[PDB]
C-alpha cells in the first residue's frame, strides 16, 4: 500500500497498545481511546476520498458522531469513580475480585 | 443481513451505500466503479463458493 | 477452594452496597488579599473553596 | 378464615376472565378456520 | 508454531535424532514462554529480578520436558528399529513427565504426569498414522 | 425458500398438519403442564384454579405449535426436494451400481473359536 | 490397597484433584482493569507471532 | 520534499499518538492529541477532504477542552508527570520514537519497506487522480448527501445522540 | 430511574441489537452495536453503588475497546474490496480482528475475565440481560461471516471457553458468577459448531437463552444471589426447589431433558465432518458444568440446610413478583427432547 | 390497578395525595412510661391511623384472619420467658429481640404503605429506629452475646438503610425511679423482675444514642411525665412544627415511587433478616422447620394464597 497508511496503521497500533496497557488514571486510557478513534477518521477518509466514493464521505462523519456519545459516556463513568474514591485511578476498581 | 426485513418490506435502509457503484449524488462515478460493476456482474447469483 | 492467595477475601456485602470512603474531598485554600483589588487591601480573607 | 384484608384475588376480575375465554375461542376459531383453508388449499394445487 | 511443527514431522523417526531435540526443545520452550507471559501478566512479580526468574524457571522446564521427550522417543524408535509404533511416544512422553515431576521436586505429579502426557504422546503418534483430525475442515 | 418469511407461498403444495396430530398433542399437553406450573408457584389450588387461564395455555401453545409444525414439515419437503434434484443434474457423482448376490461376492469367516 | 486405595488414587481421586488445582488458577485474580487488559495484548500478540492467525 | 507532505504529516500524527499513549499526566496527553488533530486534519485537506479535516479538528478542539477541565477536577496530582518525569512514561516514548525514526529511514532509504505488510514508498501522490474539473466538491456532495439520501443514518443518529443526553444524566445521578 | 425512562432505555437496548440483526452495511451493524452499549450501562448502574460503578466501569472499557477493533477490521475490509456489505470479509487480517472483537463482546476465553465480574456487580435483572440479549448481535453477525473465519482461532476460542468456563464454576458461592462461567462455557459449544453448521449455533443460542432466563427469573423470585440465600428456598418455596432442579439438570445436557438436545446435535454435526477427538473432548469437559450444577442442586433441592427463626414471617405473604414467562420457560427449559426435529424451522 | 410502573405512569403519584398533614409520628420513652396511651390520644386528636406497638404477634394480625397464630409458629419465643429467665440457654432473649426487630420493620413498611397510598399520616410506638435500645441494654447486662450483637447490626445496616426515618418523634422522659414504681403497680408478675439496671441501660441508650442522632434529621419533642398527660398540649406542639431539616424535603414523586414498590412488597421488606448467617439463638435445624412448616400450611386459610381458600368459604376458585 501507499506510505502514508503505514502511518495512520501505525498510529492505530500504537493508541491500541496504550489502551491496553494502563497506568493509573482512567482519563490517560480514556485519551487512548479518542485516539483509536482519530486514526480510525484519517484512515477511513483517505480511503473513501481517494476512491471517489461519493456517499460513503458521510462515513466519517458519523464515526465522529458516535466517538462522541462514547467518549461522553467515558467521562460520565470517570465522574462516578472519581466521587467514588478521591481519584480516578483504575487500582480503586478491584471490588469485584470477589 | 441476520433478518432481512428490508427485502420483506421492500425498504432500503443502507444497501444504498453499501458499494460505489450504485447511484450516486449527481452521477459522480467512482474511480473503480468499472471494475466494481463487472465483478459484481460476474459474481452474482452464483454464491461465494463458485465466485471465488 | 481456600488458597493462600485468596486467604484474604471475604464475602460481600448481604445488599451489594459497600461502605463509602472517608476520604477527604478537600476543599481549595485561597487567600483572598491583602493585596486584591476587592480586600481593600488589608482584609486577608481566608477563604475554602469547592471550585 | 375470613381475611382480615380483602385479598387482591377475593374475587375474580370478570374483565380477564371475559377476555381470556374470548382469546382461547378466538384463537381456536382461528386456527380450526386456518385449517381448513389450508387442506382445500393443498387439494387444489394437488388436483384431488 | 506451523513452521517448528512440520520441521518436527518432516524428518522420519529414528533418524536425525539431534535434529528432533531441537524441534521438540523448540516447541517446549514456546509453550513455556507463553505460560509465563500470561502468568506475569496476571500476577505481578514483586521485582522485575523476580518476573525474569519466574520466566527462566518456567521456560527452562518446559524445554527440558521437550528435550526429554524428542530425543527419548527417537532414541527408542532407533534401537527398537521400529519407527511406526505409538509405543516410543508413549516412553517419550512418560519421561517428559518424569522430568516435570522432577523439576516440580513432587512424585505424585511425576507419576500422574507420566501416565497421562505418556498416553496423550502415544494417543497423537497413533493420529498421525490414521489422520485422525482435531481441528477438522468442514465439509458437509 | 422466500427471504424472511415464515411459511413460502409454495408450502401450501404440502398438506397441513393434522389437528390430531402426536406431535400437536404433546405440545398441548405442554401448555398444559405450563398451565399447572402456573397455578403451583402462586399456590393456588394447581387442577382446579382458574381454568380459563389453563385453557389458555393449552390454546395458545396449540396454536403455536401448529405453525411451528406446519414449518418444520415444510423445511424437510424443500431438504428432500434439493436433494433429489441435485441428483438428477449430476448422475456421474451418483452412479447407480451392479449389484451381486452373495454367493459371488467373497466374505472372509472369522471362527469365534 | 486395591478398592479402597490404589483404585480410588488412579481415577476418581486424581482427575477430581487436577480439575480442583486448574479451577484455583483460573479464579484467583486480583480484579484489576490493568492485568486483564494486558493479557489481551499478549492474546493478540502470539495469535500473530505464533499461530498466524492472520493469514 | 513538499511532495512528500502527507507522509511529512503523517510521522507527526505518529509522534502525536506516541505522546498520549505513553501515557503522561493527561494535560500532556491531551496536548499530544491535539497535534495529531490538526496534522490529522492537515492529512485528510490534503486528499481533497477540507470539509472533513476542517469538521474533525474543530471536533476534537472541543472535547479536548472538556477533558482539561476534567483533567484539573478528577485526574491531577501534585506533580504531574511529563514524559521524561518517569521511567516507564519515558521509556515508552522512547520506544515509540525509535520504531518510528527506523520505519521513516528505511521507507525512505528503499523507496519501501516491509513492516508486516508491505508498503510502497514513491510519495502518496502517485495514487491520486488524474482528470477532474467539475464545479463542485465532491466531498461535500456526499456529505450533503446524508440529508436525502441518509434518512435512516440521521434517524439512528439523532436518536443516539439524544439518549445520550437522557444516560448521562441517569449515570451522574448517584 | 422513571418507569417512563426505563421502558425508553431498554427498547433501546432492543433497537439497537436489532439494528445489528437487520443492516446490510457494517457502518451500521457498528452503529447498532455502539447504540446497545450506550444503552445498558444506565441499566448497569441503576442501584448506585461502587460495586454497579465498578462493573460498568469494566464493562464500558472492554466493549468500546472492541467496538474500535471491529471499525478497525471494517475499515480493513473497505481498503481490499471497496464496499461495506455485511457478509464474508476480504482480508484475512480484517477476519482476525472482527473475530477478536466479537468474541470479546461475547466474553469468550481468554477475553472472558470481564464476564464474572461484571454480571455479580449488577442486578439479576440486568445480569439476565447481559447473559442473554446481548449475545443475540455478536452471534448474529458471526452467523454472517463464518465463512472467512479463521477454523483454527474459532475452535481454539471455543475450546478455551469449554475449559475456563468449567473450571472458573467449580470455585464460586455466588450465584451471578456461577452463572457467567456457565455462560464463557456455553459459548464454546455455539462457537465450536459454527464453522460446521451455522443452524446448530442458533438452536444452542435458543436453548441456552431458554434456560438461562428460567433460571435468572427463579433467583429473582427469591430475591437470591448466594448458593446459602438459596438453600433456604425449600422452607419458603418447596415447588421452585424442583423447577430450579429440573433447570439444573438441563442445563448439565441430561437426557431426557432439553438441555441435552444441543450438545446432541453438535456432536452429530462434528462427527459429520470427521470431527470425533473435539466432540468427545468437549462433552467430557462437559462434565464440569455438571459438576457445580450439582452441587447446587444438592444445597437446593436434593437435601435440607438449616434455616433460620425469621423465616417462619415469611410464611405469612405470598410470592408477589412478575415471574413473568416462568411457567412457560421452565416447560421448554426441560421437556422439549421429544420435539428436536423442530430444529428445522431454524434454517 | 395494583400499584407498579403501570400505576404510576397513569398519575398514582404521592405528592397528589399528600399535604401538610401526612406525617410519620414515633412516640418512644421507657416501660411503662405511658406511650401507648399517649400515642392513642396524638392519633385520634391529629386524626392519623394509629399503630399499636408491633410485639411477637404483629404479623398475624395483618394476614389471614388477623388472630394470633401458636407461638411455634413465631419460633416459641417469648416475652414473658425473657423476664423469668434472660440468661436462658435456648436462646429466647435474642431471638425475640430478633423476632421484634422483623415485626417492626414489618410495620413501618406498613406504616409507609398506608401513608404514600391514602397521604393519611401515622403514629407508632417505637419503631426500626429506636428497637436497638432494648438490644443495647440486653448486651450490657450480658443477656446476649456481642455475637448476636453483630448480627443484629448487620440487619439493620441492609434494611434501615432503605426507609425514610419518623418527621416527628415524640419522647415521653420518665425517671427510671418513677417507671420502677410504675411497673411494680402494673401488677403482671413477670415484668416485676426487670432490674434497674436493666432499664437504665434502656434509657442511657435512649438518650445517649437514639435522640442525638434523630435530632439531625427529625423533630424531636421531648416531654416529661406531667407534660405527656395531657395529649391536647402535644398535639398543639406538633401543629406548629417547622419542618425545615431531614430527608423527607429531598423527595420526590420519582423517589417515593421507588419507596412504595418496595414497601407494599413484605417479602421484599424482609429480605435479609434471614441472612444466613448461623447464630445458635436463630438456626433452626432442618427437621424442626419441616415439621413446623408442615403444620402451618394445615392451618385454616393458610395452604393456598389468600381469596384461594375454600375451607374459609372462597368460592370462584375455578375463575380466580
Ligand atoms: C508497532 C509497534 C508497537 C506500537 C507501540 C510502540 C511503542 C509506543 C508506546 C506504546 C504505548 C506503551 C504504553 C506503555 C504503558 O503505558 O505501560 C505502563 C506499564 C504500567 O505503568 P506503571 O504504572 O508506571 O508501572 C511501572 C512499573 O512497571 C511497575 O512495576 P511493578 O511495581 O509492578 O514491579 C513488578 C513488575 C516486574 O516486571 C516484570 O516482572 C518483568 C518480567 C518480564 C520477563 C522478562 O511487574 C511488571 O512490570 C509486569 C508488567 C510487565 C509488562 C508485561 C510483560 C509480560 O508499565 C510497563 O509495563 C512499562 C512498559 C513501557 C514500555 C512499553 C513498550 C511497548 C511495547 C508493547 C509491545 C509491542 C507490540 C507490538
Ligand atoms: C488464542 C490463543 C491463546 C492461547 C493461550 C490461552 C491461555 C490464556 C489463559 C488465561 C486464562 C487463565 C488465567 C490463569 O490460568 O491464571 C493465571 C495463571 C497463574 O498461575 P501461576 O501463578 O503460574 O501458578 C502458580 C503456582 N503456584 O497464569 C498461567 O500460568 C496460565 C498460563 C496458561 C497458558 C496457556
Ligand atoms: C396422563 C398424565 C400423565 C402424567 C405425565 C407427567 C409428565 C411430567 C409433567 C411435568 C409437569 C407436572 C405438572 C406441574 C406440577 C404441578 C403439580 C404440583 O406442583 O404439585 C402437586 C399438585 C397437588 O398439590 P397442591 O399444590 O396442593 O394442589 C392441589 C391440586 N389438587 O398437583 C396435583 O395434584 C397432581 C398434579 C400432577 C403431579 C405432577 C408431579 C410432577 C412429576 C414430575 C416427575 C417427572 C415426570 C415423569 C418423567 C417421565 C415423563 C413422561
Ligand atoms: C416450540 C413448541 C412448543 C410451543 C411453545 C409456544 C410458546 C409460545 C406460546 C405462548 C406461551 C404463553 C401462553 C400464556 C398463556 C397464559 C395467558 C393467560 O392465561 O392470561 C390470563 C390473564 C391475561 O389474559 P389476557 O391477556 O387478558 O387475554 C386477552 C389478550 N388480549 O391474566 C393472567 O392471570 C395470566 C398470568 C400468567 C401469565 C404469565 C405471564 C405472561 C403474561 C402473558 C399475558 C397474556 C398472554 C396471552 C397469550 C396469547 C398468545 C397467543
Ligand atoms: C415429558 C417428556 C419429557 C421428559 C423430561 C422430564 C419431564 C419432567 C420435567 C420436570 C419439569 C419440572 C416440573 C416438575 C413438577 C414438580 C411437582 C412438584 O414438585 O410437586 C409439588 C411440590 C411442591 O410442594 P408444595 O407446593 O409446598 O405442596 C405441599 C407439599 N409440600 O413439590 C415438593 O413439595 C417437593 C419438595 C421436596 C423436594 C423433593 C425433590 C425430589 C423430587 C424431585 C422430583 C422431580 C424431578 C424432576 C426432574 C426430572 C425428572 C426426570
Ligand atoms: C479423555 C477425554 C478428554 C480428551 C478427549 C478424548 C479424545 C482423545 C481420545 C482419542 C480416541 C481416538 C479417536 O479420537 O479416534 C478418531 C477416529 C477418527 O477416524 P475417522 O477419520 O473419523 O474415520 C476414518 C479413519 N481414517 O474416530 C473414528 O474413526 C471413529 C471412532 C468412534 C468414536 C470413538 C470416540 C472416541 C472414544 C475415546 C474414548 C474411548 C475410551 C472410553 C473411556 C471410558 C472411561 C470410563
Ligand atoms: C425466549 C426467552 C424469553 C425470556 C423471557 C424473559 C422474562 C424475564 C422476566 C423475569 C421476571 C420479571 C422481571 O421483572 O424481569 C426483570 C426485568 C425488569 O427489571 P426489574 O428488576 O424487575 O424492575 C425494573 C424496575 N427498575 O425484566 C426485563 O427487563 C426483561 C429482561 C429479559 C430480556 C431478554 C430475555 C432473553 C431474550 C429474549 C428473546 C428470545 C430470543
Ligand atoms: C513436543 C514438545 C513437548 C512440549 C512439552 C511442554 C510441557 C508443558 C510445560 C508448561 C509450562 C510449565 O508449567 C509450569 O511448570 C512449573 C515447574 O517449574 C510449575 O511451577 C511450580 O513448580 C516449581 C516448584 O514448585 C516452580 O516452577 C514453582 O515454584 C511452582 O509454581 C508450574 O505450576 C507450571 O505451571
Ligand atoms: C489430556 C488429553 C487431551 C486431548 C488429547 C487429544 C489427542 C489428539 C492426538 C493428535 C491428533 C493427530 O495429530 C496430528 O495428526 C495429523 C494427521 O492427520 C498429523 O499431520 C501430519 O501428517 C504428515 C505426515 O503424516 C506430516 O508430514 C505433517 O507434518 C502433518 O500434516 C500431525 O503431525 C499430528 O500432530
Ligand atoms: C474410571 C472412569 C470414570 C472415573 C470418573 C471419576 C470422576 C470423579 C467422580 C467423583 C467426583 C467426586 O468429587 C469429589 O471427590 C472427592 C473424593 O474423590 C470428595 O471428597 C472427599 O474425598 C477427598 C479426598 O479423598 C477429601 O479431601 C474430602 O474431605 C472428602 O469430602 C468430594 O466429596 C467429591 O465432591
Ligand atoms: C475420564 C473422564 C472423567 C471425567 C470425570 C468428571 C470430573 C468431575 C470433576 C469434579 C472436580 C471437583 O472435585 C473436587 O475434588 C477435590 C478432591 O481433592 C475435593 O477436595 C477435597 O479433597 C481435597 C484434598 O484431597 C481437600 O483439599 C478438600 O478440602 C476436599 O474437599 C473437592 O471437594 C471437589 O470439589
Ligand atoms: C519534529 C520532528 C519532525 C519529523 C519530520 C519527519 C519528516 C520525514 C522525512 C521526510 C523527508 C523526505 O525526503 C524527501 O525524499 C525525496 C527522495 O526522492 C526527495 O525528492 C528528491 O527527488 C529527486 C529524486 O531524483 C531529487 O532530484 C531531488 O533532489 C529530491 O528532492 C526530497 O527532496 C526529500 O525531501
Ligand atoms: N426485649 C424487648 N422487650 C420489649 C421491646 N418492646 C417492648 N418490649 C417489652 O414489651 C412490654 C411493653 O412495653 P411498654 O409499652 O413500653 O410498657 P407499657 O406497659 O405498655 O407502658 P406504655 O409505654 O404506656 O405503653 C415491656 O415489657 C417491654 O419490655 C423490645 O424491642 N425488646
Ligand atoms: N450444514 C450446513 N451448514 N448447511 C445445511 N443446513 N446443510 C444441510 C441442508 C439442509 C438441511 C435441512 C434443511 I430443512 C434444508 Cl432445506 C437443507
Ligand atoms: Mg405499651
Amino acid at each position: 500500500m501507499s506510505m502514508v497508511y503505514m502511518n495512520i496503521m501505525m498510529a492505530f497500533t500504537v493508541s491500541l497498545v496504550g489502551l491496553l496497557m494502563y497506568r493509573s488514571h482512567l482519563m490517560s486510557s480514556l485519551l487512548c481511546l479518542e485516539g483509536m478513534m482519530l486514526s480510525l477518521f484519517v484512515m477511513a477518509a483517505l480511503t473513501i476520498l481517494n476512491s471517489h466514493f461519493t456517499l460513503a464521505s458521510m462515513m466519517p462523519i458519523i464515526l465522529l458522531v458516535f466517538a462522541a456519545c462514547e467518549a461522553a459516556l467515558g467521562l460520565s463513568l470517570l465522574v462516578m469513580v472519581s466521587n467514588t474514591y478521591g481519584t480516578d485511578y483504575v487500582q480503586n476498581l478491584n471490588l469485584l475480585q470477589c | 443481513p441476520f433478518f432481512d426485513v428490508q427485502k420483506r418490506l421492500g425498504v432500503d435502509l443502507d444497501r444504498w451505500m453499501t458499494i460505489q457503484s450504485a447511484e450516486q449524488p449527481h452521477k459522480i462515478p467512482s474511480r473503480c466503479h468499472a471494475f466494481e460493476k463487472e465483478w459484481i456482474e460476474c459474481a452474482h447469483g452464483i454464491g461465494s463458493i463458485r465466485a471465488e | 477452594y481456600p488458597t493462600k492467595e485468596t486467604a484474604h477475601w471475604k464475602p460481600p456485602p448481604w445488599n451489594d452496597v459497600d461502605p463509602p470512603k472517608d476520604t477527604l474531598v478537600s476543599n481549595l485554600t485561597l487567600n483572598f488579599g491583602p493585596q486584591h483589588p476587592a480586600a481593600h487591601g488589608v482584609l486577608r480573607l481566608v477563604m475554602e473553596l469547592s471550585g | 378464615k375470613f381475611y382480615i384484608q380483602e385479598p387482591p384475588h377475593g374475587s375474580p376480575n370478570w374483565l380477564k376472565v371475559g377476555l381470556t375465554l374470548g382469546t382461547s375461542v378466538f384463537l381456536w376459531i382461528y386456527l380450526i378456520k386456518q385449517h381448513n383453508e389450508d387442506v382445500l388449499e393443498y387439494k387444489r394445487r394437488n388436483g384431488l | 508454531a506451523k513452521t517448528v511443527l512440520r520441521q518436527y514431522w518432516d524428518i522420519p523417526e529414528g533418524t536425525e535424532c539431534h535434529r528432533k531435540t531441537y524441534a521438540t526443545t523448540s516447541i517446549g520452550g514456546a509453550a513455556g514462554l507463553v505460560v509465563s507471559a500470561y502468568s506475569v501478566a496476571l500476577k505481578t512479580p514483586t521485582s522485575f529480578l523476580e518476573g525474569v526468574a519466574r520466566t527462566g524457571r518456567y521456560t527452562f522446564t518446559a524445554a527440558a520436558i521437550g528435550a526429554i521427550f524428542g530425543l527419548t522417543s527417537c532414541i527408542s524408535a532407533q534401537v527398537r528399529e521400529k519407527p511406526d509404533d505409538p509405543l516410543n511416544y508413549l516412553i517419550g512422553g512418560c519421561a517428559g513427565g518424569l522430568i516435570l515431576g522432577a523439576r516440580t521436586r513432587s512424585y505424585g505429579i511425576g507419576a500422574a504426569a507420566c501416565a497421562y502426557m505418556g498416553l496423550t504422546a502415544a494417543l497423537v503418534k497413533m493420529g498421525q498414522l490414521e489422520g485422525w483430525q482435531v481441528f477438522a475442515e468442514p465439509k458437509v | 425458500r422466500a427471504t424472511f418469511q415464515f411459511l413460502p407461498d409454495e408450502a401450501r403444495s404440502l398438506p397441513p398438519p393434522k389437528l390430531t396430530d402426536p406431535r400437536l398433542a404433546f405440545v398441548g399437553f405442554l401448555g398444559y403442564c405450563s398451565g399447572l406450573i402456573d397455578n403451583a408457584i402462586r399456590r393456588r389450588p394447581v387442577l382446579l384454579a382458574g381454568l380459563h387461564r389453563q385453557l389458555l395455555y393449552i390454546t395458545s401453545f396449540v396454536f403455536v405449535g401448529y405453525y411451528l409444525l406446519k414449518r418444520q414439515d415444510y423445511m424437510y419437503a424443500v431438504r428432500d426436494h434439493d436433494m433429489f434434484s441435485y441428483i438428477k443434474s449430476h448422475p456421474e457423482d451418483f452412479p447407480e451400481k451392479d449389484k451381486k448376490t452373495y454367493g459371488e461376492v467373497f466374505e472372509e469367516f472369522h471362527p469365534v473359536r | 490397597l486395591l478398592d479402597l486405595i490404589w483404585l480410588e488414587a488412579i481415577l476418581p481421586k486424581t482427575i477430581s484433584l487436577a480439575q480442583m488445582k486448574a479451577s484455583t488458577l483460573v479464579t484467583n485474580q486480583k480484579g484489576l482493569i490493568k492485568l486483564y487488559f494486558l493479557s489481551f495484548l499478549i492474546t493478540i500478540l502470539i495469535s500473530m507471532i505464533l499461530f498466524n492467525f492472520h493469514e | 520534499m513538499m511532495l512528500y507532505i502527507v507522509f511529512i504529516l503523517s510521522v507527526i500524527f505518529v509522534m502525536g499518538f506516541v505522546g498520549f499513549s505513553s501515557k503522561p499526566s493527561p494535560i500532556y496527553g491531551g496536548l499530544g492529541l491535539i497535534v495529531s488533530g490538526g496534522v490529522g486534519c492537515g492529512i485528510v485537506l490534503n486528499f481533497g477532504g477540507s470539509f472533513l479535516g476542517l469538521m474533525v479538528f474543530l471536533i476534537y478542539l472541543g472535547g479536548m477542552m472538556v477533558v482539561f477541565g476534567y483533567t484539573t477536577a478528577m485526574a491531577t496530582e501534585q506533580y504531574p508527570e511529563i514524559w521524561l518525569s518517569n521511567k516507564a512514561v519515558l521509556g515508552a516514548f522512547v520506544t515509540g520514537l525509535l520504531m518510528e525514526f527506523f520505519m521513516v529511514y528505511y521507507v525512505l532509504k528503499d523507496k519501501e519497506v516491509e513492516v508486516v505488510f508491505e508498503f510502497n514508498g514513491l510519495g502518496d501522490w502517485v495514487i491520486y487522480d488524474t482528470g477532474d474539473s467539475g464545479f463542485f466538491s465532491e466531498e461535500a456532495m456526499g456529505i450533503a448527501a446524508l440529508y436525502s439520501y441518509g434518512t435512516w443514518l440521521v434517524i439512528v443518529t439523532g436518536w443516539s445522540l439524544l439518549i445520550g443526553v437522557v444516560v448521562i444524566m441517569e449515570i451522574t445521578r448517584g | 430511574m422513571n418507569p417512563i425512562i426505563f421502558i425508553i432505555i431498554l427498547l433501546t437496548i432492543m433497537l439497537g441489537t436489532i439494528i445489528v440483526m437487520i443492516s446490510s452495511h457494517w457502518l451500521l451493524v457498528w452503529i447498532g452495536f455502539e447504540m446497545n452499549m450506550l444503552a445498558i450501562i444506565p441499566i448497569m448502574m441503576k442501584n448506585h453503588n461502587p460495586r454497579a460503578t465498578e462493573a460498568s466501569t469494566k464493562y464500558f472499557l472492554t466493549q468500546s475497546t472492541a467496538s474500535m477493533l471491529l471499525m478497525m477490521a471494517v475499515i480493513i475490509n473497505l481498503m481490499f474490496s471497496g464496499q461495506w456489505t455485511v457478509m464474508k470479509l476480504f482480508n484475512p487480517m480484517a477476519s482476525m480482528l472482527m473475530t477478536m472483537a466479537l468474541a470479546m463482546k461475547l466474553g469468550m476465553a481468554p477475553f472472558h475475565f470481564w464476564v464474572p465480574e461484571v454480571t455479580q456487580g449488577i442486578p439479576l435483572s440486568s445480569g439476565l440481560i447481559l447473559l442473554t440479549w446481548q449475545k443475540l448481535a455478536p452471534m448474529s453477525v458471526l452467523y454472517q461471516i463464518f465463512p472467512s473465519i479463521n477454523l483454527n482461532l474459532i475452535l481454539t476460542l471455543s475450546v478455551l471457553s469449554i475449559l475456563i468456563g468449567g473450571w472458573g464454576g467449580l470455585n464460586q458461592t455466588q450465584l451471578r458468577k456461577i452463572m457467567a462461567y456457565s455462560s464463557i462455557a456455553h459459548m464454546g459449544w455455539m462457537t465450536a459448531v459454527l464453522p460446521y453448521n451455522p443452524t446448530m449455533t442458533l438452536l444452542n443460542l435458543i436453548i441456552y437463552i431458554i434456560m438461562t432466563s428460567t433460571m435468572f427469573t427463579m433467583f429473582m423470585a427469591n430475591s437470591t444471589t448466594t448458593t446459602l440465600s438459596l438453600s433456604h428456598t425449600w422452607n419458603k418455596t418447596p415447588i421452585m426447589t424442583v423447577l430450579i432442579l429440573a433447570t439444573l439438570l438441563s442445563m448439565g445436557g441430561l437426557p431426557p431433558l432439553s438441555g441435552f438436545m444441543p450438545k446432541w446435535m453438535i456432536i452429530q454435526e462434528m462427527t459429520k465432518n470427521n470431527s470425533i477427538i473435539l466432540p468427545t473432548f468437549m462433552a467430557i469437559t462437559a462434565l464440569l458444568n455438571l459438576y457445580f450444577y450439582m452441587r447446587l442442586t444438592y444445597s437446593t433441592t436434593l437435601t435440607m440446610f438449616p434455616s433460620t427463626n425469621n423465616m417462619k414471617m415469611k410464611w405469612q405473604f405470598p410470592l408477589m413478583k412478575k415471574m413473568t414467562f416462568l411457567p412457560t420457560m421452565v416447560v421448554l427449559s426441560t421437556m422439549m427432547l421429544p420435539l428436536t426435529p423442530m430444529l428445522s424451522v431454524l434454517e | 390497578l395494583q400499584y407498579g410502573p403501570l400505576a404510576y405512569i397513569l398519575g398514582e403519584k404521592a405528592t397528589k395525595k399528600m399535604t401538610e398533614k401526612s406525617k410519620l409520628i414515633t412516640v418512644d420513652g421507657n416501660i411503662c412510661s405511658g406511650k401507648s396511651k399517649l400515642a392513642k390520644e396524638i392519633a385520634e386528636k391529629l386524626g392519623l391511623k394509629h399503630f399499636p406497638e408491633a410485639g411477637i404477634h404483629y404479623v398475624d394480625s395483618t394476614t389471614g384472619d388477623g388472630k394470633p397464630l401458636p407461638v411455634q409458629f413465631s419460633g416459641n419465643c417469648s416475652l414473658e420467658k425473657f423476664y423469668d429467665d434472660p440468661k436462658s440457654n435456648d436462646g429466647n432473649s435474642y431471638r425475640l429481640q430478633a423476632w421484634l426487630y422483623a415485626s417492626r420493620l414489618l410495620q413501618y413498611a406498613d406504616a409507609l404503605e398506608h401513608l404514600l397510598s391514602t397521604g393519611q399520616g401515622v403514629v407508632l410506638e417505637r419503631s426500626i429506629y429506636s428497637d436497638f435500645v432494648f438490644l443495647e441494654a440486653m448486651y450490657r447486662q450480658g443477656f446476649i452475646r456481642k455475637q448476636c450483637v453483630d448480627h443484629y447490626n448487620q440487619v439493620k445496616k441492609v434494611t434501615i438503610c432503605e426507609y425514610l426515618p419518623p418527621h416527628v418523634v415524640v419522647y415521653v422522659d420518665v425517671p427510671v425511679p418513677e417507671v420502677q414504681s410504675r411497673i411494680q403497680k402494673k401488677g403482671n408478675p413477670h415484668e416485676m423482675k426487670i432490674t434497674s439496671a436493666y432499664l437504665q441501660d434502656i434509657e442511657n441508650a435512649y438518650k445517649g444514642t437514639f435522640l442525638p442522632e434523630m435530632s439531625e434529621k427529625c423533630e424531636v419533642l421531648q416531654y416529661s411525665a406531667w407534660e405527656a398527660q395531657d395529649a391536647e398540649k402535644v398535639v398543639e406542639d406538633i401543629e406548629y412544627l417547622k419542618y425545615d431539616k431531614g430527608p423527607w424535603l429531598d423527595q420526590n414523586d420519582r423517589k417515593l415511587h421507588k419507596l412504595r414498590m418496595l414497601v407494599q412488597d413484605k417479602l421484599e421488606v424482609l429480605n435479609y433478616t434471614s441472612i444466613p448467617v448461623f447464630l445458635p439463638e436463630v438456626t433452626v435445624g432442618a427437621h424442626q422447620s419441616d415439621q413446623v412448616f408442615q403444620e402451618f400450611t394445615e392451618l385454616p386459610g393458610r395452604k393456598y394464597r389468600a381469596g384461594y381458600n375454600e375451607d374459609v368459604g372462597d368460592k370462584w376458585i375455578w375463575l380466580k
